[PDB]
RNA sequence: GGAGCCAGCGAGUCUAACCUUGGCCGAGAGGUCUUGGUAAUCUUGUGAAACUCCGUCGUGCUGGGGAUAGAGCAUUGUAAUUAUUGCUCUUCAACGAGGAAUUCCUAGUAAGCGCAAGUCAUCAGCUUGCGUUGAUUACGUCCCUGCCCUGUAC
RNA sequence: AUUGCGAUAACGAACGACCUUAACCACUAAUAGUGGUGCUAGCAUUUGCUGGUUCCACUUCUUAGAGGGACUA
């Protein structure tokens, strides 16, 4: 039908899920526009998916994202990660491999965490 | 420039951080040097960020702290006492405000000041219990740890029983303590500690 | 005035609770004129000191 | 002594010719050097604001931060 | 288009709640200024005029996000802590009456209507209106 | 004061009356008519609190703090007086960061915040567990406290 | 640590000091989730965007049960 993939996104407990498919470039979350995401001094935290690679990237392709559980400051972490990983998984099969390695090669040297779950877990009884 | 339109709009300020990243979307991490070459390797600021907010782990390597910002260094040192234990959004607020003021009386950029009132403030040689004391020499790490401490404790007791707030008194400290006004709390406490270990070398 | 010294190398641990590390010190001015002295915080290789009195030695 | 709560002429006459004169103003600022009760303050600088003599640069209800423009 | 969705939360409902007030059929209980609005509360709303048409305003915006809602849910919704004393904070209700009369007025001005499976859900009149509303408070910037 | 608005671990009736959605009445506590569930299915997305945004207050034991006390309205129970608990109006105490002493603690940890279960006709400031926000300071030693090991018929 | 090289009037023997978590992956199943399809509301009218309510496909997310995945590297 139409080229798409999905990938999820995770933090503590807060789980984002992204959909991914060719279209013009919207980016969604909940069915809310991105520049309206809460709270405010964080929303830069989105953007840095955006702005590190550039804007040029995405004008092919629709976003949306939902969100579910966590807290409201642990699920913001969540969205920026899904983004992140749902955009290589797009490159990785719809175009050559030598982009894909240079989306990683940016967002790597930026943040670890923007690809990679941080791992920690609650300490037992 | 590069206005690149979208479906979902992004506003044109936005955009044009797309070139560089500004601390806040505000001040360049560019040109901001450390004065003294004993802190240069102690005194992270060349990596650049958005926000003063992140998830990083950094206790479980006893040197791995010292490549942590210093501003979210700074950050940290307000959540201070226990009514402000875990409010990190509350004391991001405090600085995006603070840097403002500091912009406003004088006219550098603010960064800077910051990273002059650190050098300037962290003691120089100190003294131990042998009763008796001894005068001893203090390490570089930890002449960075104690200037954070000294700077956010005399801004705490200066903005209680207040009506200045606590970006006004963080604001004043920094600022006289780039300068060597002794009318600040924390050139205070430093001339304290270094004549006393004179008196006893 | 202050006196930079470049740490080589690492002793050990001092004082009745292990609150200071002795450490061997070179100057920064010009090399050799070694000294060693005592450091009350955490300390590594290459780290650089301010001595602010120079002809004094640390106790052995 | 007491700060004031309700606005005397000369007051009034002494805010226009005063509040050009500084770098940075806020709240603070003006119960400190001027004699005002903080409830006048927050009046005062929506006024001065609205009439164009001080120029804003950043608004958050918990803090105002002014300049001399 | 536009939808409720791409407008700021308190900012559709600053200006709904000021269109609401000025059409005036929104009909108030009369009793208002005496209330609460809460058991927790202390003191009542500071805004002595205004107040009911702000929780008018937005009710509606959150029954057209939603499948169908009813008191009891609004209640939980806009409860708080009550200081209960010497002892700890606890969670508790506002008040139903408050919510009740808000629902019954804005389903005789048709915003809203009784579902199946219980509650109110969202009248294609209300659709239609708030739609309108969205649009200009965009179109103003 | 108004607005925004997000969890995880539990527990629930036919033995009969447990957990309760929705409609109506009441300022509130509460009442009343129906309904789903012997449960990953229904209560329940347990729309929790801290938290975020916009206003009022202006450093005055003040609009901080809410003990003691008066009057009235409800709910459980065979029975609330020496007063189970809840609500409304009034009363408005000490307390301005605490001497000598002394407890716990090295990372999703301390601390802040709330929820569920236990007991149980009603009655928590208690105990256990769960999640939300989330630091500073070591990465050492035998100084203090305490434990352990390797000359002489005593 | 009676945990071991060697030495040699000794040689050869006996108690105390394995089992479940965290973490990756094939297999299950659905009372969990996603997408499509029929019908349908609002806005706008490149034919989109945000929703409501009859079937179909799937198992990645969830699930829970089962199977395998550090010795000082």
């Amino acid at each position: 039908a139409v080229p798409s993939v999905q990938t999820f996104g995770k933090k503590k407990s807060a789980t984002a899920v992204a959909h991914v498919k060719a279209g013009k470039g919207l980016i969604k979350v909940n069915g809310s526009p991105i520049t309206l995401v809460e709270p405010e001094i964080l929303r830069f935290k989105v953007y840095e998916p955006l702005l590190l690679v550039g804007l040029d990237k995405f004008s092919n392709i629709d976003i949306r994202v939902r969100v579910t559980g966590g807290g409201h400051v642990s699920q913001v972490y969540a969205i920026r990660q899904a983004i992140a990983k749902g955009l290589v998984a797009y490159h990785q099969k719809y175009v050559d491999e030598q982009s894909k390695n240079e989306l990683k090669k940016a967002f790597t040297s930026y943040d670890r965490t923007l690809l990679i779950a941080d791992s920690r877990r609650p300490e037992p009884k | 420039f590069t206005p690149v339109v979208l479906a979902t709009p992004i506003p044109e300020e936005v955009q044009q951080a797309q070139t560089e990243i500004k601390l806040f979307n505000k001040w360049s991490f560019e040109e901001v040097e450390v004065k003294d070459a004993s802190l240069v390797d102690y005194v992270q600021v060349r990596q650049p960020i958005f926000v003063a907010h992140t998830a990083g782990r950094y206790a479980n390597k006893r040197f791995r702290k010292a490549q942590c910002p210093i501003i979210e260094r700074l950050t940290n040192s307000l959540m201070m006492n226990g009514r402000n234990n875990g409010k990190k959004l509350k004391a991001v607020r405090i600085i995006k405000h603070t840097l403002d003021i500091i912009n406003v009386l004088t006219d550098q950029n603010p960064i800077q000041v910051v990273v002059d009132a650190i050098t300037n403030t962290g003691p120089r040689e100190d003294t131990t219990r042998v009763a008796r004391r001894q005068a001893v020499d203090v390490s570089p790490l930890r002449r960075v740890n104690q200037a954070i401490a000294l700077l956010t404790i005399g801004a705490r007791e200066a903005a209680f029983r207040n009506i200045k707030t606590i970006a006004e008194t963080l604001a004043e400290e920094l600022i006289n303590a780039a300068k060597g006004s002794s009318t600040s709390y924390a050139i205070k406490k430093k001339d304290e500690l270094e004549r006393v270990a004179k008196s006893n070398r | 005035p202050v006196t930079l010294a470049k740490v080589i190398k690492v002793l050990g641990r001092t004082g009745s609770r292990g609150g200071v590390t002795q450490v061997r010190v070179e100057f920064l001015e010009d090399t050799s004129r070694t000294i060693v002295r005592n450091v009350k915080g955490p300390v590594r290789e290459n780290d650089i000191l301010v001595l602010m009195e120079s002809e004094r030695e640390a106790r052995r | 002594a007491q700060h004031a709560v309700i606005l005397d002429q000369e007051k009034y006459d002494r805010i226009l010719k005063e509040v050009p004169t500084y770098r940075y103003v806020s709240v603070s600022v003006l119960v400190d050097r001027l004699k005002i009760g903080g409830s006048l303050a927050r009046i005062a600088l929506r006024h001065l604001e609205k009439e164009g003599i001080i120029k804003p640069i950043s608004k958050h209800s918990k803090q105002a931060i002014y300049t001399r423009a | 288009g536009v939808s409720v969705r791409d407008v700021a939360a308190q900012d559709f409902i600053n200006a709904y709640a000021s269109f609401l007030q000025r059409q005036g059929k929104l009909e108030v209980p009369g009793y208002v200024d005496i209330v609460k609005t809460s058991s927790g509360n202390e003191m009542p709303p500071q805004d002595a005029e205004g107040w009911f048409y702000k929780r008018a305003a937005s009710v509606a915006r959150h029954i057209y996000m939603r499948k169908q809602v009813g008191v009891g849910k609004l209640n939980k919704l806009y409860g708080g802590a009550k200081s209960r004393g010497v002892r700890p904070y606890k969670h508790i209700d506002a008040s139903g009456s408050i919510n009740r009369k808000v629902l019954q007025a804005l389903e005789k001005i048709g915003i809203v209507e009784i579902s199946p499976k219980g509650g109110r859900r969202i009248s294609e009149n209300g659709q239609r209106d708030l739609d309108r509303i969205a649009a200009q408070t965009l179109e103003e910037d």
